[PDB]
């Protein structure tokens, strides 16, 4: 398994992963992920439980679900792997990750309705099932809440920081993991979202199949974090409430630990990734 | 951390509702038309809700303020 950068794909392979996705759709699966992701992000709490975001978990977590999603593509076509979207590089609504070949454009104005691509309502292909109101339609807001994409300096600046996480592991937290999922400083996941808008915005955020492409690349900037830090390890370790310690196991599947997937060669590897240097 | 007061108003069209009480056990209740708009408190003391997930707002009033913003006249479900 190889994840690629989406803007390297070629026609064939975005067609195939197209294809994947909305098969997944037709067939119920979809709406599933779309809907554990839903449960999570409305449960995880700051001053409680908490595993897949506002958490030390939210890196693990996003790798196990991701996985889960890979896998069911590849159970439509073997060939398929997730791509990521390095939105430090590919920062416009004119990039091709938004053509009508791939995920389609942004919004018309009048609704935010997504009017063009494979995932436009009006195909009749992408129906918005799992939803928190009555519209079901996608849509997007291109650049619409907040004005620029993190840069690559930004996200250097957070892969810069040593601690994996700190005290006490949640939004308030300073270290690497909230300054990548954005309760603190520059801001690199959470803006994206906001940067997206629609349905991607909210807490049906799977709901966009861009949510795919957005947390594959979350999930490169943590294994290039480790690279950036081979001495530096997945905090806390041990006898922490509400959290999930390194060796505690994970909900919901319940059988696999955040030191179950630290290493992602055991799953993948990416078209690139520098190794360790200085 | 003490409970944000009550609100009520008419914004944008829609009634918009607050007040001290699949998802956490919350604490405050936001419902625009009556309809309850799942809202968290964060660290801070900023505020998030489900239509609005990665941009906190200051209080329970400004959530439900962006919801009715982004829901552009639809209906809330559960
Ligand atoms: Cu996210
Ligand atoms: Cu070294």
């Amino acid at each position: 398994t190889v994840r690629k950068n989406q803007a390297t794909l070629t026609a064939d392979e975005k067609r195939r992963f197209v294809a994947a996705v909305l098969e997944l759709k037709r067939s119920g699966r979809y709406d599933e992920f779309v809907r554990t992701h839903n449960e999570f992000i409305m449960s995880d709490t700051d001053s409680g439980e908490r595993t897949g975001h506002r958490s030390p978990s939210f890196l693990p977590w996003h790798r196990r679900f991701l996985l889960d999603f890979e896998q069911a593509l590849q159970s439509v076509d073997s060939s398929v792997t997730l791509p990521y979207w390095d939105w430090s590089a590919d920062r416009t609504v004119r990039a091709s990750l938004w053509a009508p070949d791939f995920l389609g454009g942004t919004g018309r104005s009048t609704d935010g309705r997504v009017m063009d691509g494979p995932f436009a309502a009006s195909t009749g292909n992408w129906p918005i099932n799992v939803r928190v109101d009555s519209r079901t339609y996608l849509r997007r807001s291109l650049g619409g809440s907040v004005a620029e994409l993190p840069t690559r300096a930004e996200v250097e600046s957070v892969l810069a920081i040593s601690a994996y996480d700190l005290p006490p592991y949640n939004s308030a937290s300073e270290g690497f993991r909230n300054h990548l999922e954005g309760w603190r400083g520059v801001n690199l996941h959470n803006r994206v979202h906001v940067w997206v808008g629609g349905q991607m915005a909210t807490g049906v955020s799977p709901n966009d199949p861009v949510f795919w492409l957005h947390h594959a690349y979350v999930d490169k900037l943590w294994a290039e974090w480790q690279r950036r830090h081979p001495d530096s390890a997945y905090v806390p370790t041990g006898g922490t409430p509400d959290v999930v310690d390194l060796n505690e196991t994970m909900k919901p599947w319940n059988t696999v630990r955040p030191a179950d997937l630290l290493d992602h060669t055991a799953y993948y590897t990416f078209d690139a990734l520098e190794h360790h240097h200085h | 951390p003490a409970a944000p007061e009550s609100f009520d108003e008419v914004y944008k069209g829609r009634r918009i509702q607050g007040r001290p009480a699949h998802e956490h056990g919350g604490g405050y209740e936001v419902f625009v038309d009556g309809v309850q708009l799942h809202v968290m408190r964060n660290a801070d003391g900023s505020w998030i809700s489900v239509v609005s997930q990665y941009d906190p707002v200051p209080t329970p009033r400004a959530a439900a303020r962006a919801a009715v913003d982004e829901l552009q006249g639809a209906p809330l479900l559960p």
